[PDB]
């Protein structure tokens, strides 16, 4: 069981978002499905959800620009906003409206939790920037402390680039100890860096991979961890 | 919209309480939720309906409801449970989250922060820039301030510096840039990072001219 959300992560203003959750590992037959946003440093938004039979329940506040609709067969769920702005640059998330009995009292729903296993049932969220900048793919160049200790300290830098996000691995995710990916700033030309840093107490290669999906690049940087051999 | 504190404060160990405060409407006649986000991750739900929790979440989270204001509350506070919680109910037809609650555990050990200067490479400077990458790790608590210099001469133009951000250790980190032309990389004879944390500072330096 999976819900994973999918679509452009840059929107031109004015015109319409367009999301897919695809549901895996479960039937959209018997399972509401709804959609929430979170806005940069924003509380969480209720959009809407469309019920097992194809009824569907909006946000009074976007009513007027939303759209919800379900294909069973291809077990996806769509979201339509349109006329975006700026305010509608957020984190998208979809999840299930898992519904149960409570013997006393009646039927109650909760979003993100499945029906019957009570599992959690969360999409990993999908950040969708709206912005008239154009899609700038990132140059990525290799980090060396050199300019001898006992831990060594290289990395990538992830530079210039828009939109977020980047996803940075080290040897095809086989390193993770000693590994930390930096949040990204913005800087004045109006692109996003970020840095990849690994710590290690060497005897082994050190390549960084890179992935941009919305400019559709994947880049492979092999980092020379080696000092006084390089430049002498 | 549902009132949440925007903050609450709590030590290792000690139990802390967040406030969801609705009307007659939505949290008095419905179920109320709570949802958990970790900075790094999305959204999780800790526990449902009234006191029911999902698999996976432990038995320190617990909720319950007088009248029109549900509690979420933690027994025993560990550092993982720093994040941002959320609570949800329904009118009737509508679903309606809180603002939002940010939780700090103190109490934590204190640690420096590690820096490390990277010069600028030589593939960047074929493109006649240089960016100056300063790395900030292992520090809490999350507050450092940076501070770049060129000959013992600060610089306020040109830098951009992250807010601390929790790391994988459960303390934090950050990052500094400080992007130039080449050209203005080696017309100065050193460059240098200064990072002050709790009344502490910590100064790492790089030399174009030597390297």
């Amino acid at each position: 069981v999976q819900l994973q959300e999918s679509g452009p992560s840059l929107v031109k203003p004015s015109q319409t978002l367009s999301l897919t959750c695809t549901v895996s590992g479960l039937s959209l037959s018997d399972h509401n499905v709804g959609w929430i946003r979170q806005a940069p440093g924003k509380a969480l938004e209720w959009l809407g959800v469309i019920y097992k039979e194809g009824d569907k329940d909006y946000n009074p506040a976007l009513k007027s620009r939303l759209s919800i609709t379900k294909d069973n067969s291809k077990s996806q769920v769509s979201l339509s906003l349109s006329s975006v702005t700026t305010e509608d640059t957020a984190t998208y998330y979809c999840a299930t409206l898992g519904c149960y009995f409570v013997e006393g009292v009646g039927y109650d729903c909760t979003y993100g939790l499945q029906h019957t296993t009570f599992h959690d049932a969360w999409g990993q969220g999908l950040l969708v920037t709206v912005s008239s900048a154009s899609t700038t793919a990132p140059k990525v160049y290799p980090l060396s402390s050199c300019c001898s200790s006992s831990t060594v300290t290289l990395g990538c830098l992830v530079s210039s680039y828009m939109p977020e996000p980047v996803t940075v691995t080290w040897n095809s995710g086989a390193l993770k100890s000693g590994v930390h990916t930096f949040p990204a700033v913005l800087q004045s030309s109006g692109l996003y860096s970020l840095s990849s840093m690994v710590t290690v107490p060497g005897t082994q290669t050190f390549t960084c991979n890179v992935a941009h999906p919305a400019s559709s690049t994947k880049v492979d940087k092999a980092v020379d961890p080696r000092c006084g051999k390089h430049h002498h | 919209v549902l009132t949440q504190p925007p903050s609450v404060s709590g030590s290792l160990g000690q139990r802390v309480s967040i406030t969801c405060s609705g009307s007659s409407s939505n949290i008095g006649r419905w179920g109320v939720n709570w949802y958990q986000q970790v900075p790094g991750s999305g959204l999780r739900t800790i526990i449902y309906y009234e006191s029911s929790r999902p698999s996976g979440v432990p038995d320190r989270f617990s909720g319950s409801k007088s009248g029109n204001t549900a509690t979420l509350t933690i027994s025993s506070l560990q550092a993982e449970d720093e994040a941002d919680y959320f609570c949800a109910t329904g009118d009737y037809n509508i679903a309606v989250f809180g603002s939002g609650t940010t939780l700090i555990v103190m109490g934590q050990p204190k640690s420096p922060p590690s820096v490390t200067l990277f010069p600028p490479s030589t593939e960047e400077l074929n493109g006649n820039k240089a960016t100056l990458v300063c790395l900030i790790s292992d520090f809490y608590p999350g507050s450092v301030t940076v501070v770049w210099k060129a000959d013992g001469s600060t610089i306020t133009r040109n830098v951009e510096t992250t807010r601390a951000s929790k790391q994988s250790n459960s303390k934090y980190a950050a990052s500094s840039y400080l992007s130039l032309t080449s050209s203005d990389w080696k017309s100065k004879g050193s460059y240098s990072c200064e990072v002050t944390h709790e009344g502490s500072t910590v100064t790492k330096t790089v030399k174009p001219s030597e390297c």
